[PDB]
């Protein structure tokens, strides 16, 4: 720091001695600006106008270039001024953005103070190669059951969130960001510590303040960040918002931190894109959208990676979210982003509203990492329980209609539905993986088999009551030792046990 | 100990920067009333762009 | 226990910094002689016990 | 040299203009004053000594009026034995942080195709080790092969076990060609080939590196990179691999990841070049910008390139137009299902649409070319079985039927076989089927001396024997 | 009416040839001792 008199105005006094391109918007409308000069503008940097708004060149056409405008066009009034900065379009980058609510561009919208940044970093940039690169061994503890059993998720990966309209997406992405605060307080070390970044793409300000309230009544604000890029915000904010989301996150990337990020109504972006494009008399392809859209997604998604050794160690996770119309994914945007990322977690109404929430469909649900992102005590459960449910989706059509079965078929069918009244979760109410281990077991090895569908539901919590309270040592190991000695199995049998012993069901 | 050393920083910060906000809003509106007032200044500018 | 034994010390704070980065250098002098005061009862106490 | 000027630029499209002697079409032109190097393809004239360019890299960063140079020559990409075991760029350029390529040679990647009168030669028999590639799909030892399928049904995987059971024993040479595939996936096949001794990079004392023997070459356009590259990168790859067949008359391997990219990396600039769409949303030049390659792609009376191309499907759609005119231009093919892949069975080889030149009676013998029929005959009498099984039930089936319906069953579990490559997923271990052991384990199957045993333990077996040996541990447990 | 049927069926289908891999297990190691190890 300095102090005021001697030295700030001095330094003043030495920074005002200063004597001796521009051009003029000639067409506008819709959000777009058509200028006329600035021969030396770089494609894709930020332009400032005679009123305050700002803007960024995309088409450097011959005579004209098309400028895309941050901001309502009643201020551009055909002939005004207008000049070129040099810089390309970037964004601040630093744990000053942890806590906090900002726009497409950095600037902040919680009301509470300017963005403590001093380092930037470029928008659009070059994901990294294959040499800084190493394969994905660490796992995201996402807090649900079924996606951390049977489609996990690990630390540098790309796994899509697509289903329909009001089925969980948002709610799935708020509980993965929820479980991290345990991970987070328990620990110093950033190099475990999980941040999180929220894109919010097309969303309503009503929504993102619900989802800002959900996490500060639940302390989830202190490693995370929101990119509010909403319906009134302009079409290129809407575009460029996801790219910002991964240019904040290559710094944990980087920097040897981890991070994850969720961009949350990715069909925003395209339909923004096309707006522009169209808007720019740029020529549509097939759903009026132009054939850019696989450059588009593929930059973007390429930027999730985990790193070496040599460069840190980082990682960013990338979930991404998609609604589909009707279940289609037959269409553009479905079929690019499922063939560029490495999973699916589909989402379906008939399974939401037949009692399965989250209703993710573990048939059509994929991981490619697979295992490798997952613990060895949950791999030792979740193939078990992925065969169990294999056969119990094979049988239990044929079963429906009320034939009379064996006793190893039956067997397959209680099992099934035991797995399927235990994979179902409260919103807002994510689980410890030592808490998942114990729960699935109860399940896998039959203590849940004769017990009554509907009673799991109290079953589960009666059981992680009594775990937390006198079992808590077998849960701090299998935390530790990321593994089930039988010792452990011994002690959580004993303790299911006695469970059981003090409990009892309808059957 | 160490919140209590960023909260005066961050006080120490933002004091700074009010005042340096109000030293530029106060000469400048010292010079917009003085230009206005004094003939002197005017021609004083036409030869400073003259000679620039 | 395990909590304040698995880090060990990473606080460690150091005046050079702040006597720098401060313009008062009044009150933090004060606070600073306070913190080496108590200090030095701990490791006293740790010392003796 | 000439030198041009940029006078617009529109995405990865660059319009160019010179004061004299215009460069023809696919020319390479450098731009001067960027950060990186930065490559323009040429590929239209426009008139009043303007052109239209493909950019290699991203156009971001790029003025108007900024100056180019004219190199006389399209990309030309290095080539001999120095480019074995390394990375290269669509451009020639390393990418895999080891140093310089000290290349005395370098070819166009635009060249002409072998005319007809370069013949082709027998059609030779491939063994691969797979079950139901080695019986009903008889892979060309000269002839190019096809993978089509859609979104999670095993193509790369099928090509690194392609590769494990071919290149390693291959005494010639090899070329893989990523076209917009994950980076994840390039970085795992370099690490394997590495491990697998397909790759042996030697450090050096002095920081240069050592890439002797090293029976393999790759070349990566990834999703990362813009078209234009995504485009020519497998133009590269051919050129690296008509330089050891032409030259040095060896023997050469061809594996290429999802070149359907190609054809998109097409479509994304077709409208940009003034260009009309066709149908539903691909290019007009797409039938002829495919037979460019694929004639290109050919055994002659010099050397051989037996090709490997993986065909995304999109939405499981096999009328698409890019698959439509990719068929035609196959020996062998192997089509992935969903359906299939949904019950276990893997490689998900459909069967009844896989298809191939090679599978004749007077190519394979009677012994195989009527197992094959028989085989084919009773998937397809189980598949019109389906609705009579799933309205009325198996009650109504004569024993025929059920006999026929057991057979097809078993004949479907005994197809499926673990890979190698797969033991991070399933974790039993591998296996290599050789053509006698298969047909004769049809031939068997067919026959009817297995039926009785349990379908169970007919499924992921490698052989009969195997199938015979899990029956039995079936048994000891069952009592 | 699609995955309906195909569900049918395959349920139908595994669950007939269950019970006829039982009872080819069970009866198998007495008309086929050649492979049985307790011969071996
Ligand atoms: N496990 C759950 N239990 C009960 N209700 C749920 C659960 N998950 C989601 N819901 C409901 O799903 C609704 C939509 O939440 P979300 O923010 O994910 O919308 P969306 O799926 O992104 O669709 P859109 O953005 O178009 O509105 C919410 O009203 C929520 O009540
Ligand atoms: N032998 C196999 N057994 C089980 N699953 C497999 C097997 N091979 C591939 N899979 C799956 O195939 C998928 C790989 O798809 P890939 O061919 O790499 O790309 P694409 O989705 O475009 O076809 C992985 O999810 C992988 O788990």
């Amino acid at each position: 720091a300095k102090i005021s008199p001697s030295e700030m105005s001095r330094l003043l006094e030495e920074r005002i001695a200063g004597w001796k391109e521009v051009g003029r918007v000639v067409s506008v409308g819709d959000g777009i600006a058509r200028l006329f000069g600035l021969e030396g503008v770089q494609a894709g940097e930020l332009v400032e106008f005679q009123n305050g708004m700002t803007g960024m060149a995309l088409n450097l056409e011959t005579d004209n270039v098309g400028v895309v405008i941050f901001g309502d066009d009643r201020s551009v009034l055909e002939g005004d001024s207008v000049k070129r900065t040099g810089r390309i379009v970037d964004v601040p980058i630093g744990p000053g953005l942890l806590g906090r609510v900002v726009d497409a561009l950095g600037n902040p919208i919680d009301g509470k103070g300017p963005i403590p940044a001093k380092e930037r970093r470029r928008v659009e940039l070059k994901a990294p190669g294959i040499i800084p690169r190493k394969s994905v061994h660490e796992p995201m503890m996402t807090g649900l059951k079924c996606v951390d059993a049977l489609v996990p998720v690990g630390r540098g990966q790309r796994e899509l969130i697509i289903g329909d309209r009001q089925t969980g997406k948002t709610a799935v992405a708020v509980d993965a960001i929820i479980n991290q605060k345990e991970i987070n307080d328990s620990t110093d070390d950033e190099s475990k510590k999980l941040y999180c970044i929220y894109v919010a793409v097309g969303q309503k300000r009503s929504t993102v303040a619900q989802i800002v309230k959900a996490l500060e009544q639940r302390d989830a604000m202190k490693y995370t960040t929101v990119v509010a890029a909403t319906a009134s915000e302009a079409a290129p904010l809407q575009f460029l918002a996801p790219y910002s989301g991964c240019a904040m996150g290559e710094w944990f990337r980087d920097s040897g931190r981890h991070c994850v990020i969720i961009y949350d109504d990715l069909s925003k972006q395209a339909t923004a894109y096309r707006q522009m494009s169209l808007l720019l008399r740029r020529p549509p392809g097939r759903e009026a959208y132009p054939g850019d859209v696989f450059y588009l997604h593929s930059r973007l998604l390429e930027r999730a990676a985990k790193m070496g050794d040599k460069s840190g160690g980082g990682s960013l996770t990338a979930l991404p979210v998609i609604e589909t119309q009707a279940g289609d994914v037959s269409a553009y945007i479905p079929t690019n982003v499922i063939s560029i990322t490495d999973g699916q977690i589909f989402l379906e109404t008939e399974l939401f509203y037949k009692g399965i929430r989250p209703a993710i469909n573990v048939g059509l649900s994929v991981s490619r990492v697979g295992s490798a992102a997952q613990v060895k005590a949950m791999k030792q459960v979740a193939g078990t329980m992925k065969l169990e449910l294999a056969q119990y989706r094979e049988v239990a059509a044929f079963a429906q209609f009320g034939s009379d079965l064996d006793a190893s078929t039956r067997q397959l069918l209680t099992r099934g539905t035991a797995l399927t009244e235990l994979l179902k979760q409260r919103q807002y109410s994510p689980m410890k993986n030592s808490v998942q281990v114990c729960v699935l077991y109860c399940g896998v090895k039959g203590y849940l088999d004769p017990l009554d569908p509907k009673e799991i539901s109290r079953f589960e919590s009666l059981f992680i009551d009594y775990i937390n309270a006198n079992h808590q040592d077998i849960l701090k190991t299998i935390e530790t030792e990321k593994e089930l000695s039988e010792k452990t199995e011994a002690k959580l049998r004993a303790a299911v046990d006695e469970f059981v012993a003090m409990n009892e069901f309808k059957k | 100990l160490v919140e209590k050393l960023n909260g005066i920083q961050q006080a120490e910060k933002l004091i700074q920067g009010s005042l340096q906000d109000v030293m530029i809003r106060e000469i400048v509106s010292s010079f917009k009333d003085l230009y206005k007032s004094r003939p002197e200044l005017h021609d004083a500018a036409m030869q400073s762009a003259i000679q620039g | 226990i395990e909590r304040q034994s698995t880090p060990g010390k990473p606080q460690q704070i150091d005046w050079a910094k702040w006597e720098s980065q401060i313009a008062h250098k009044d009150i933090l002098n004060c606070l600073k002689t306070f913190y080496t005061n108590q200090v030095q009862i701990l490791d006293r106490a740790l010392g003796a016990l | 040299t000439n030198h041009g000027r940029i006078t617009q630029v529109i995405g990865a499209v660059v319009d160019v203009h010179f004061d004299e002697q215009l460069p023809p079409i696919l020319n390479s032109l450098e731009v001067q004053g960027h950060t990186n190097r930065l490559v323009l393809e040429v590929a239209q004239h426009l008139g009043e000594n303007t052109v239209r360019t493909i950019a290699m890299d991203a156009t971001e960063g790029l003025v108007r009026g900024q100056k180019v140079v004219d190199t006389g020559a399209p990309i030309q990409v290095p080539v001999g034995v120095e480019t074995l075991g390394r990375i290269m760029n669509v451009i020639g350029e390393p990418v895999d942080e080891c140093g310089p390529v000290p290349a005395k040679k370098t070819y166009s990647i635009h060249r002409a195709a072998p005319l007809f009168a370069d013949q082709s030669t027998e059609p030779g028999l491939l063994q691969t080790g797979i079950k139901v590639v080695d019986l009903l799909a008889p892979y060309a030892k000269g002839g190019k092969i096809g993978l089509f399928g859609g979104a999670g049904v095993g193509k790369t995987v099928l090509i690194m076990e392609l590769i494990n059971n071919v290149a390693n024993k291959h005494g010639g040479f090899s070329v893989f060609a990523g076209v917009g595939e994950r980076t994840r996936e390039g970085n795992d096949l370099y690490h394997e080939m590495m491990t697998t001794g397909v790759i042996k990079r030697k450090k050096l004392e002095d920081g240069k590196f050592d890439f002797t023997g090293s029976k393999a070459a790759l070349v990566y356009g990834q999703m990362n990179e813009p078209p234009g590259a995504r485009a020519r990168v497998a133009l590269t790859a051919l050129s690296v691999a008509e330089y050891f067949r032409d030259e040095q008359g060896q023997d050469v391997l061809l594996f290429i990841d999802n070149i359907y990219r190609f054809t998109q990396a097409g479509s994304e600039v077709s409208a940009l070049l003034g260009r009309i769409p066709s149908a539903v949303g691909y290019q007009p030049t797409l039938a002829t910008d495919l037979g460019q390659l694929q004639e290109r792609i050919t055994t002659t009376k010099k050397g051989s390139i037996t090709s490997v191309q993986a065909v995304y499907v999109p939405a499981d759609d096999l009328t698409d137009p890019a698959p439509a005119t990719t068929f035609a231009h196959l020996d062998a093919t192997t089509v992935l299902s969903r359906q299939i892949a949904e019950l276990g069975i893997y490689p998900a080889v459909d069967p009844l649409d896989s298809t191939s030149r090679m599978l004749a009676p007077e190519i394979v013998g009677q012994e195989h070319y009527d197992t094959a029929r028989a085989t084919q005959k009773l998937l397809q009498d189980y598949k019109s079985l389906q609705d009579i099984i799933a309205i009325l039930g198996m009650d109504e089936l004569s024993e025929e039927d059920k006999l026929v319906v057991s057979r097809a069953r078993k004949i479907q579990r005994f197809l499926s076989q673990p890979f190698t490559v797969a033991e991070v997923f399933t974790g039993k271990p591998g296996r290599f089927v050789e053509l006698p052991e298969t047909i004769k384990s049809a031939q068997t199957i067919l026959r009817g001396e297995c039926d009785d045993l349990p379908e169970m333990a007919f499924y992921m077996c490698g052989g009969l024997e195997e199938v015979r040996s899990k029956a039995v541990k079936m048994a000891q447990e069952a009592a | 009416s699609v995955k309906f049927m195909d569900q049918k069926r395959s349920g139908e289908e595994t669950v007939y040839f269950k019970k006829e891999d039982e009872a080819l297990l069970r009866n198998l190691l007495a008309n086929h001792p050649e492979y049985d190890p307790k011969y071996s």
